[PDB]
């Protein structure tokens, strides 16, 4: 049975905050298709030669 | 279950393969959609008891 | 929309029948716990952060920007006053420095 | 007649678990968990940050915190009643 993710119980309280002291410059990739191959079919030539 | 019908159906080619492939693509697409919408966090957060 | 994290910039790259976006994003890291309060009570007045948040390392109170830890002394220049201390729930008592005070003191 | 229904990859309890994780992240950490590690913040302070996002000062949220909480609870109850009462 698949596991969704690791459990991470956030330590919530009414008077505590978590402030970052450092940072990471992360570069991620996103691939998006833009076009397809331009195909033309001669209907008469395809069906009848 | 008709053998004769299947034999005649084979003359038309790979129509059945095309339809099955399209339905399989739709079926995997639905799961991909559910993953995209709901599985956006890799940590399962939980609320405090209080 | 433009990568995981706070988006800084993006770079386009051509691909066969497609585009690849290199998303440069800012990710917070190395977080630390601090004790926080909504407002600071000083001279019977409630002080709220102009752009940051009040944090405490255990004994002293400072104001810092929300996305990076940079503690600064709580002054009148980075806080604003609205109302007294009787309305805000969870207000704590701390001093608020005045930059103008040494100028007329000297 | 040859028709089959494939079960979904994510079951209802797992989808509910995902929604629960999202709710816990957005309540306990605000928007921090969506951009990186989940940073805890008190919920009134988070609401004050959201108020600042739409151009309203923090003092307005803090002074009228009880009224805002009452309005939010009333609205959530009205949402449940409206869903239960509308076909
Ligand atoms: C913030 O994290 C960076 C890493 O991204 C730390 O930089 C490293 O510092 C150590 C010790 O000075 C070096 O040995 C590493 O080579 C550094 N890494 C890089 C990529 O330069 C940085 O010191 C951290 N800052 C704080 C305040 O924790
Ligand atoms: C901030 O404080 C909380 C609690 O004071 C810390 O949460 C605990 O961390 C320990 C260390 O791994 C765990 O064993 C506990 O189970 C955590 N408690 C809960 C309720 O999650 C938290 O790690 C602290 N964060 C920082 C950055 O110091
Ligand atoms: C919280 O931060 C303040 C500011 O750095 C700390 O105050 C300094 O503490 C050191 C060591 O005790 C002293 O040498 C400095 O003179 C203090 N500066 C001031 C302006 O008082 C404070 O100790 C920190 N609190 C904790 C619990 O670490
Ligand atoms: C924060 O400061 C205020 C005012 O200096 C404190 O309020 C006083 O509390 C004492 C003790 O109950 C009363 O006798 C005074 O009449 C109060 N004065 C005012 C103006 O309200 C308050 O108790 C302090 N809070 C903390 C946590 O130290
Ligand atoms: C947080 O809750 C405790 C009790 O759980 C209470 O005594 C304290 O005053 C609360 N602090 C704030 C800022 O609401």
């Amino acid at each position: 049975t698949m596991s969704l993710g690791a459990e991470n119980s956030v330590a919530y309280s009414n008077n505590s905050i978590a402030i970052p002291t450092n940072f990471t410059i992360s570069v991620t990739t996103e691939i998006l298709p833009v076009s397809m191959t331009k195909t033309s079919v001669d209907c008469t030539m395809y069906i009848c030669g | 279950d008709s053998t004769e019908c299947s034999n005649l159906l084979l003359q038309y080619g790979s129509f059945c393969t095309q339809l099955n492939r399209a339905l399989t693509g739709i079926a995997v697409e639905q799961d991909k959609n559910t993953q995209e919408v709901f599985a956006q966090v890799k940590q399962i957060y939980k609320t405090p008891p209080i | 929309f433009c990568g995981k994290g706070y988006h800084l910039m993006s770079f386009p790259q051509s691909a066969p029948h497609g585009v690849v976006f290199l998303h440069v994003t800012y990710v917070p890291a190395q977080e630390k716990n601090f004790t926080t309060a909504p407002a600071i009570c000083h001279d019977g007045k409630a002080h709220f952060p102009r752009e940051g948040v009040f944090v405490s390392n255990g004994t002293h109170w400072f104001v810092t920007q929300r996305n990076f830890y940079e503690p600064q002394i709580i002054t009148t220049d980075n806080t604003f006053v609205s109302g007294n201390c009787d309305v805000v729930i969870g207000i704590v008592n701390n001093t608020v420095y005045d930059p103008l005070q040494p100028e007329l003191d000297s | 007649n040859g028709l089959t229904v494939l079960p979904p990859l994510l079951t209802d309890e797992m989808i509910a678990q995902y929604t629960s994780a999202l709710l816990a992240g957005t309540i306990t950490s605000g928007w921090t968990f969506g951009a990186g590690p989940a940073l805890q913040i008190p919920f009134p302070m988070q609401m004050a940050y959201r108020f600042n996002g739409i151009g309203v000062t923090q003092n307005v949220l803090y002074e009228n915190q009880k009224l805002i909480a009452n309005q939010f609870n009333s609205a959530i109850g009205k949402i449940q009643d409206s869903l239960s009462s509308t076909p």
